[PDB]
């Protein structure tokens, strides 16, 4: 029941054809009849997390299915983490499986996929499971619009096919020379999995501490940056400049990619100045935040909420900077 | 503008004034007591990168005029009975840098009654190895005919690796040679050495060499064939070819063979035209080629089929390799 074979098959089934109601009769039956609140002894918190999520569901406060999802959207992230919190409290696999099946059919698919992945990664119940590659679970997030269009045409015409992916832009765009780095599907899996392993929303009340996370955050991104610059050097290009909030972003981008639901990803023109983003931040807020971080660095200490100093002139200083940055 | 301008009051002097406008941008209001810029002397103007931005700007003015004419037709271009069967080169196309010395003695102050000393500058300069064109033509008229051989080097791809159409190549082509030669009936191979180019002239003899030769003649009495040196106008022989790359670059070598009788009407074919008539004309004589400068590449070529159908035009791929130190 909780053998590796059954848990793996359950996860495979839950992630199969994620944009449609489940086609597996056993999962259909669970989603119809299981009650996340029916027996709260299955949870290490006696049902607190399930109560939170069920109240949001019953009050019609959750993001609808067939809608874009972004982990950087505060409310959508909070909704995905409500499901993660339920899965994380499950004592045994049948709780994990049944809640996953129940909420798969109620919740936005992007939120669901995210919660199930981090639930598997951060629960002991997920030990031994191999998560399918996200580029086959949500291929729109890893595949350009031209190839997706060819897939839609194959499906409309009921014909199989294999379609070649090319890079975006043209040869006139020198940045295309290094598209094989940031568009590589495995490099993108590396990146999302690092953040799934070391999420910025992690709280140790979820079960365990993530050792040196803030320093690993610095290091993994330093390595992405240094590796990209090595590809630029390999292709007769100069190193990337750094962004600054008061200077133009020289290199624009046309993704030529689309969401499954939500439309095409937006383009950014060349040589644009940063503008304030309504509901996110003013450009000036970013500059102030940057200044405050540099104040801590140049002071040698981070300032606590009550004004006391937290020394960063020690080996953990870089980690604490990762935490606040 | 020149004094040949029909209306300087209205059209002014765009190019010469632009030289001064650019040259003076380091002190445009005369506040700093700065002397004229490098753009304000023909000796120095090409040292400034802005020289080539200014002259591309000017070149595009001329190009709007030359582009306004109807493209050449088959009948325009055909030298009836003259076909270029093949184009090849004897000798690899190899560039390198070598060393050249000239005297600085005139720059330094001497006298009175104090002896001079040898003071030289050594510069590194582009150069290339000798080669000879092999142009096989068939004259299928029953008579020997004067022909003009027009030789251009054209890019195949731009810096982005994009293959250029003939219309996009033609304005980028550089003149390598132009010469008049009688083509006897039948099939014959014309040989032309790189050293004999009508586009180029040799390195100037040194001041010291000119003094030695003149002094040796005056003090004694000897009629030296000074009618040896070319002129000083002309691309230096050493710079006939572009530098190219160590890994090699491929270019299109474009040969057009045109009716020499019509091209030279009024100036004879057997007459001596000097070593630099392509761009520097013939000292004290009319310009010897009646065709528009740049013929036959100086009009739009929207339909490459027209040029491909003309037997007296042919281009072949050649490779130039730079040999670094
Ligand atoms: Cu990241
Ligand atoms: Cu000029
Ligand atoms: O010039
Ligand atoms: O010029």
């Amino acid at each position: 029941a909780s053998s590796t074979a059954h848990k793996q098959q359950d996860i495979n089934h839950l992630l199969d054809k994620i944009y449609e109601d489940t086609k597996y009769p056993d999962l259909q039956e669970i989603a119809k009849n299981f009650n996340p609140l029916g027996d709260t002894s299955m949870y290490n918190d006696q049902g607190a997390a399930a109560e939170v999520l069920m109240k949001e569901l019953n009050d019609h406060r959750l993001l609808e299915q067939h809608h874009w999802y972004s982990l950087f959207n505060a409310r959508q992230r909070e909704e995905a983490l409500m499901l993660f919190a339920v899965l994380n409290q499950c004592k045994v696999w049948h709780c994990f499986r049944n809640n996953a099946a129940y909420f798969r059919e109620q919740m936005n698919e992007g939120e669901f996929v995210y919660a199930l992945y981090v639930g598997v990664i951060h629960s002991k119940l997920g030990d031994g499971i191999v998560l399918p590659p996200l580029y086959e679970i949500t291929p729109h997030m890893f595949t350009n619009s031209e190839v997706i269009d060819k897939a839609y045409s194959a499906k409309m015409t009921q014909k199989a096919g294999t379609f070649n992916v090319s890079f975006t832009g043209t040869k006139k765009n020198k940045e295309q020379r290094v598209a094989y780095f940031g568009e590589d599907i495995g490099m993108n899996i590396h990146h999302v999995t690092w953040h799934m392993d070391f999420p910025f929303w992690w709280q140790d009340s979820y079960g365990n501490h993530l050792d040196r996370k803030g320093e690993l955050f610095f290091w993994v991104h330093h390595q992405l940056t240094a590796r990209f610059d090595f590809e630029r050097l390999s292709n007769w290009l100069d190193p990337v400049d750094e962004l600054h909030w008061d200077r133009i972003i020289r290199e624009g981008f046309a993704p030529l990619t689309s969401y499954k639901y939500g439309g095409e990803f937006p383009v950014r023109p060349d040589n644009k100045h940063f503008e304030d983003v309504d509901g996110v931040a003013h450009v000036h807020d970013m500059e102030i935040t940057e200044n405050r971080i540099y104040e801590a660095i140049d002071h040698g200490y981070i300032t606590a909420t009550d004004g006391h100093t937290i020394d960063i002139r020690q080996p953990k200083g870089i980690e604490l900077l990762g935490d606040i940055i | 503008s020149s004094m040949y301008s029909p209306n300087a009051q209205y059209y002014g002097s765009l190019h010469n004034t632009a030289h001064v406008m650019l040259g003076r941008q380091g002190d445009p209001h005369g506040k700093f007591n700065l002397p004229p810029g490098v753009m304000e002397h023909f000796e120095t103007a090409t040292r400034d990168p802005s020289f080539f931005r200014l002259h591309k700007y000017m070149d595009n003015i001329f190009k709007k005029h030359t582009d306004s004419f109807p493209p050449y037709t088959h009948d325009d271009l055909e030298f009836a009975g003259m076909v270029v069967d093949g184009v090849a080169i004897d000798g690899e196309l190899t560039t390198f840098f070598d060393e050249f010395q000239y005297s600085l003695i005139n720059a330094v102050d001497s006298g009175e009654s104090i002896e001079d000393v040898e003071i030289n500058a050594r510069v590194h300069r582009l150069n290339h190895k000798e080669f000879t064109y092999k142009i096989t033509v068939s004259n299928s008229i029953g008579s020997d005919h004067l022909a003009t051989f027009r030789i251009f080097l054209c890019p195949i791809e731009d810096n982005n690796g994009i293959t250029l159409t003939l219309d996009k190549e033609r304005w980028l082509c550089i003149e390598l040679d132009k010469f008049f030669q009688k083509v006897p009936s039948g099939t014959h191979t014309i040989h032309r050495s790189s050293k004999d180019s009508s586009v180029t002239v040799p390195d100037m003899p040194s001041f010291h060499s000119l003094k030695e030769q003149a002094d040796n003649a005056v003090n004694g009495g000897s009629d030296l064939d000074l009618s040896a040196y070319e002129r000083s106008c002309g691309i230096p022989e050493r710079m006939l070819l572009p530098k190219s790359k160590p890994e090699g670059m491929e270019f299109n070598l474009f040969v057009a063979v045109t009716d020499g009788v019509k091209d030279t009407e009024g100036h004879n074919g057997d007459h001596d035209h000097g070593g630099t008539h392509a761009q520097c004309g013939v000292h004290g004589e009319a310009y010897p080629d009646n065709r528009p400068l740049g013929y036959p590449l100086e009009r739009r070529i929207p339909d490459e089929r027209v040029f491909d159908g003309v037997p007296n035009i042919k281009h072949v791929v050649v490779k130039i390799v730079h040999h670094p130190e």
